[PDB]
């Protein structure tokens, strides 16, 4: 659960933000495409990165959630 | 069929005719039955549990003498409160915790009187000094598998901290449905009386005891550190001049710059001080 | 309880009581009773769950033949 | 040769016995102690690194 | 550290023998109580790991 | 007869949450039931508890009402599950003890002879007292006194029941009420021990002031053959701290050489490798 | 009525207590220890009788303000104590 | 905060152990332990207990349930009894023996190493003898050179007893010959005396007849550890028999045992001379 939370939390970050704010961005990502299809990891962490990749992903680089 | 990450609010009571009861009847896999309610789906809770022997037969439903049970149940109802069979519990000292074959067998016809009647694991000797084993779950029919497997709802609550055992997962319980999560009725008016009263060290905080083992407690403490001074001297002449890390990785020998630490000292000086401060405390106190 | 032997006071807490059939175990000893009524390489009967010293019993040999 | 324990006072013309408390061992082992943790210890690494 | 005490309260891991290791994941090993116990293979180490 | 009593921490609890369910409609503030247990060694212990609902009326506190049949009931199922627990007592709730126990000890001494009260109190924790144990005595009040009914308390210690540990670990797992912490739970012991030495001190005071001024009748006859002995105890006397001067001051300080100075040392050591470290770290970064 | 305040029962003040010679001294304090009165030491270099006394009676519950007061003054010694070293120990405590 | 879940973590229990003998440390958090049973069984070290008294082959603690390495017993000799130091006691002190000599030049010989001379051994470039075996009858006692020798030159005495040796205890006779030779280890004044060999003790020319394996496995672990001793201290080892012919190579052959010595009956003059010594 807190893996999972620790990948939702860093897809928060990383909305709306590309490669240039730093070079993890595209890592992140990676990392985010390969736990999703990473179907072996367990039921709490595989939802907390589909739900991570989600908002990550949240209307295609369309919307936004800030606090700001 | 809906089996939400249910949770069983036990009574520290029902703690306590557990243990109580297992401590008895240790070899014998004395058996009883949960006494709960529920007040809804899957917000179980258990206020009361029965103690009853195992009959010679062993673990069978008759075992459980009806009649014995009603008029236990009818006891309750006069003197304290009435409570619902929905559970039932047994000691497990063979192995953890899964349901042996008779136990699976006993607790579907449990399932075939109540709604629920949860399957709860409680081991009396694996329980020792910090961790009790109280592992509830539920029997299910064929139709559950052919669906949508895993029983477990929409939620993700039953997912914390839900670690079946080896044994739990090669069997079909804590396996079929899912397992339930457990709470305790650390409620106020019970959980402060209990903290208050039952932990009770309240003018004992007053003895002396300035020598009374202390004298060849202080001859042991000194050897001791003697032997502390014999290893930090071993130390400061390894010392090497490599990385003293390098050294002592593969050169552990527990001494008291790395292992004997310093709160061993503390704890010497804090037995001293205390006896130290307690004499003088009464000494002032003597007038 | 089960029998066993004192196979090693070891201390005065701990001691070492040595089944018949095999396994030995660091145990502890009754509260009654003392180190001197369970002394070394004496019969002792040990918890059967808890495993510890419950009390000391005398042992006999017997030749059993032409007696 | 330590076989008694007591004092001659010739001036009283008598000899002071008295009990001596062997029980007071944790002293000497003690500085025993003080000893062997500390001069074999400051002295060599602190003059080993004399520079920090 | 408490969880190895209680996961050797399972007696922790067992010592094994190993002899034969089968291709679908199978080792024969051997243990000195008993002795032969088939099993399967862990995840750290592949069959041809054995 | 009993020499002491010892009340485990397994039935307080239970006593507890039976005065709760069953005040629900019964209001009478007076909980009485029966406490069973085991009595060996001139030592009695209790291991359950049972409640029965129970109604009184002020006048020369004689009505009530019990269920005897399911009573008994209970105590044979208790035996048969358990055949060494036995009535050690019976207990009621409402430390204002009222004139009723006197029947209610000759109806019950039936199951145990040497009848004893048990009062728990359920809402109030004063200081750490769970319950109070009562022996019924009403042989002569004493040697030149007339008769009274003369309930005296039996020494109670909370005991130490086996198993229990584990649950009452994971039930508080908050407060720790362990020895963690060394020198801070140490200072917190001497703490609540002066405050209930304060407290205790300050109530028996209070009492030779009432005593004084006599609204209150004197129990004098015990009063003064257990107290005077405790004032006239010469702890006092410091000519046997003179005597000792180095009654452990010489364990003082060998502990300053050996502890404070060890601790200094050891902390020395941390430092100047630290130091070491650091320096180098600094002269070879680049 | 004197917690060991005065423990030294010298001759001269057994003579006032008791109006009685030296040389039945000896016999008077022999049969207080076998009844009880005072089981203390007995000297006679100063004729020192050490105080404790395990036979307590009657203390004349007229005159209970003596230990009244006696048992306030250790409340009151006790309770400065305490403050005294809660004073010294704010710095862990508060 | 911290220092009080440190301090309260800090409980490890550890009351209720039972006895499984540590086979090695193999790495840090991984071991192999054999419990008492057998069972042989991997195991994970804890970080509280390690090499200060984690020895190779020592008889060490587990928990009740849990068979994990908890502590080390210091003791090896009392593990299975089989004798104790017999040192630091005048039973019969040396020339004070009836026997005379018989040899006890050899036995002499036998005591140069306890009776320092290692360093004597070296510069020289002398080999001393390790083994002395004494096939004799009970004539001379055959233990009066033992019982002496110890105490002519300080050094610990074991019985071990052969024939005790020789029971249901045969998967812990290799653990005890581990303990006692550590024992002997221990205390380089140290000589090991082992009685009985002949009639139980591994016969060669009666078949193996069920536990005679079970002997003879003792017997290898024997051999295992004469040879892992390869002179690393001044300790000495001797066995006492009556008819060395059924003896194993093993033991017999040279590099393992030595020195054979013969102890005759009491050969009327000496005979006489043990009488008159004994009067
Ligand atoms: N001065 C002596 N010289 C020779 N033998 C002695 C002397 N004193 C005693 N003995 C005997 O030596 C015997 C040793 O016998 P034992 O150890 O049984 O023989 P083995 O060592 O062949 O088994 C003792 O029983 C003892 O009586």
């Amino acid at each position: 659960y807190v893996r999972q939370g620790a990948l939702i939390a860093s897809a928060l970050i990383m909305i709306q933000q590309t490669e240039i704010t730093c070079p993890k961005v595209n890592q992140f990502r990676q990392l985010y495409s390969k736990v999703i299809n990473d179907k072996h990891d367990d039921v709490m962490a595989k939802f907390g990165a589909i739900l991570a990749q989600g908002i990550l992903d949240a209307g295609g680089h369309n919307v936004t959630i800030s606090l700001q | 069929a809906v089996d939400t990450a249910e949770q069983v609010y036990i009574s520290s009571l029902a703690l306590l005719k557990m243990l109580k009861h297992g401590r008895a009847g240790v070899p014998m896999e004395v058996m009883g039955l949960m006494l709960g309610e529920f007040v809804d789906d899957y917000t179980v809770r258990v206020i009361d549990v029965f103690a009853m022997p195992q009959s010679g037969t062993g673990v069978s439903v008759e075992a459980v003498d009806p009649v014995f049970q009603a008029k236990m149940l009818d006891m309750l109802k006069q003197t304290g409160r009435p409570e619902m069979v929905v559970g039932w519990y047994h000691s497990h000292p063979g192995f953890g915790c899964w349901l042996s074959g008779v136990d699976i067998n006993t607790q579907q016809s449990f399932e075939a009187l109540s709604e629920r009647a949860v399957a709860v694991v409680v081991d009396p000797i694996q329980s020792v000094k910090g961790k009790v084993v109280i592992d509830a779950f539920r029997l299910i029919n064929a139709n559950m598998m052919v669906l949508g497997h895993e029983p477990r709802q929409t939620t993700s609550n039953l997912g914390h901290l839900n670690k079946p055992s080896i044994q739990a997962l090669i069997h079909g319980l804590n396996r079929h449905y899912y397992s339930i999560t457990i709470n305790y009725r650390k409620n106020e008016l019970e959980q402060k009386m209990l903290l208050n009263l039952h932990k009770k060290s309240w003018m004992e905080g007053l003895t002396l005891q300035d020598y009374s083992e202390h004298c060849k407690h202080n001859e042991s403490v000194v050897k001791e550190m003697l032997e502390l001074a014999k290893n930090y001297n071993k130390a400061v002449e390894e010392e090497d001049k490599m990385t003293p890390e390098q050294l002592a990785i593969k050169n552990v020998g527990k001494q008291d710059p790395k292992r004997h630490l310093e709160e061993h000292v503390d704890v010497l000086m804090t037995s001293n001080i205390v006896q130290c401060l307690a004499a003088m405390l009464d000494t002032v106190v003597f007038k | 309880q089960i029998v066993g032997e004192v196979l090693k006071q070891l201390t005065e807490e701990k001691f070492i009581v040595k089944a018949t059939n095999g396994p030995r175990y660091v145990v502890g000893c009754r509260r009654q009773l003392d180190k001197s009524k369970l002394k070394p390489g004496t019969r002792v009967a040990l918890d059967m769950t808890t495993l510890t010293i419950m009390r000391y019993l005398p042992r006999e040999v017997d030749p059993l033949v032409y007696n | 040769d330590k076989k008694f324990h007591g004092i001659l006072d010739q001036g009283e013309g008598v000899l002071i016995i008295f009990d001596e408390p062997p029980v007071d061992k944790t002293y000497e082992a003690a500085l025993e102690t003080i000893q062997n943790m500390s001069k074999v210890v400051d002295s060599l690494y602190n003059k080993a690194k004399k520079l920090t | 550290l408490r969880e190895e005490l209680q996961l050797l309260q399972e007696q922790g891991s067992y010592v094994g023998e190993v002899v034969r290791a089968m291709d679908k994941k199978k080792v024969l090993v051997k243990v000195h109580p008993e002795g032969k116990f088939v099993v399967d293979v862990d995840k750290n180490i592949d069959i041809n790991d054995v | 007869a009993v020499q002491k009593v010892v009340v485990h921490p397994l039935v307080l609890l239970s006593v507890v949450d039976h005065f709760n369910r069953i005040g629900k409609v019964g209001n009478q503030k007076r909980v009485v039931g029966v406490l069973l247990g085991s009595w060996q060694k001139k030592v009695l212990d209790v291991s359950n508890s049972f409640a029965v609902p129970f109604d009184e009326d002020d006048k020369d506190d004689s009505v009530w009402f019990l269920d005897h049949d399911y009573l008994e009931n209970m105590y044979g199922m208790f035996k048969k599950v358990n055949a060494r627990e036995r009535i050690v007592g019976w207990y009621h709730t409402g430390p204002k003890l009222h004139k009723n126990d006197i029947a209610i000890n000759e109806l019950m001494k039936r199951y145990c002879p040497n009848s004893v009260l048990v009062i728990i109190d359920v809402k109030p924790k004063d200081l750490g007292l769970p319950t109070e144990a009562y022996i019924s005595v009403e042989e002569v009040h004493d040697d030149g006194t007339p008769t009274s009914k003369t309930f005296e308390h039996v020494t109670s210690e909370i005991g130490a029941e086996e198993a229990e540990e584990v649950g009452v670990e994971h039930l508080l797992r908050d407060i720790k009420d362990t020895t963690v912490g060394t020198l801070s739970q140490r200072i917190t012991n001497q703490v609540h021990g002066l405050k209930g030495l304060n407290s205790k001190l300050l109530d028996i005071r209070s009492y030779l002031e009432k005593v004084a001024t006599g609204k209150l009748p004197i129990n004098h006859q015990i009063i003064y053959q257990l107290q005077d002995v405790f004032n006239l105890l010469p702890d006092v006397s410091l000519q046997e701290f003179v005597k000792a001067f180095y009654l452990k001051t010489n364990d003082q300080m060998v502990v300053v050489y050996l502890a404070s100075l060890i601790r200094s040392v050891v902390a020395l050591h941390n430092l100047i490798n630290n130091k070491i470290a650091n320096r180098d770290a600094e002269k070879k970064e680049g | 009525t004197r917690p060991a305040n005065h423990r030294q029962l010298t001759f001269e003040e057994i003579a006032k207590s008791a109006k009685i010679t030296v040389n039945e001294v000896e016999l008077l304090v022999m049969k207080a220890l076998s009844v009880g009165l005072v089981k203390g030491s007995i000297d006679e270099v100063d004729k020192r009788v050490h105080m404790t006394w395990v036979q307590p009676r009657v203390l004349d519950l007229q005159q209970i303000k003596g230990m009244k007061d006696r048992l306030e003054f250790w409340c009151t010694d006790v309770k400065s104590m305490e403050m005294l070293v809660e004073h010294q120990a704010h710095d862990i405590l508060t | 905060e911290f220092l009080h879940a440190q301090e309260e973590v800090k409980r490890i229990q550890s009351i209720p152990l039972v006895i499984g003998q540590f086979l090695e440390a193999v790495d840090q958090n991984t071991a192999i332990v054999g419990s008492t049973t057998g069972s042989n069984y991997y195991v994970r070290i804890l970080s509280t207990i390690d090499r200060e008294l984690l020895k190779p082959n020592a008889s060490v603690a587990l928990h009740k349930h849990s068979n994990a390495l908890v502590d080390v017993l210091p003791p090896e000799a009392d593990s299975s009894i089989m004798m104790l130091t017999s040192d630091q006691k005048p039973d019969v002190m040396y020339a004070d023996i009836g026997g005379m000599d018989i040899q006890k030049q050899e036995v002499r010989e036998a005591v140069e190493l306890p009776l320092t001379h290692f360093e004597l051994y070296k510069q020289i470039g002398i080999d001393p003898p390790r083994g002395v075996l004494m096939y004799g009858p009970p004539g001379c006692g055959k233990t009066m050179l033992a019982k002496a020798v110890a105490h002519h030159t300080t050094a610990a005495f074991i019985r071990v007893v052969g024939s005790e040796f020789v029971q249901k205890y045969l998967g812990e006779g290799p653990r005890m010959v581990r303990d006692v030779f550590r024992l002997a280890k221990e205390n380089a004044p140290a000589i090991i005396f082992i009685d009985e060999i002949d009639a139980i003790a591994t016969k060669r020319f009666d078949a193996q007849t069920g536990a005679d394996r079970e002997v003879q496995r003792i017997l290898l672990e024997l051999l295992n550890q004469m040879d892992g001793f390869d002179q690393n201290v001044n300790v000495k080892v001797i066995m006492a028999t009556n008819r060395a012919d059924t003896l194993d190579p093993a033991l017999l052959r040279p590099g393992r045992l030595d020195r054979k010595i013969e102890f005759p009956l009491p050969d009327r003059r000496q005979k006489r001379l043990i009488f008159s010594t004994i009067t």
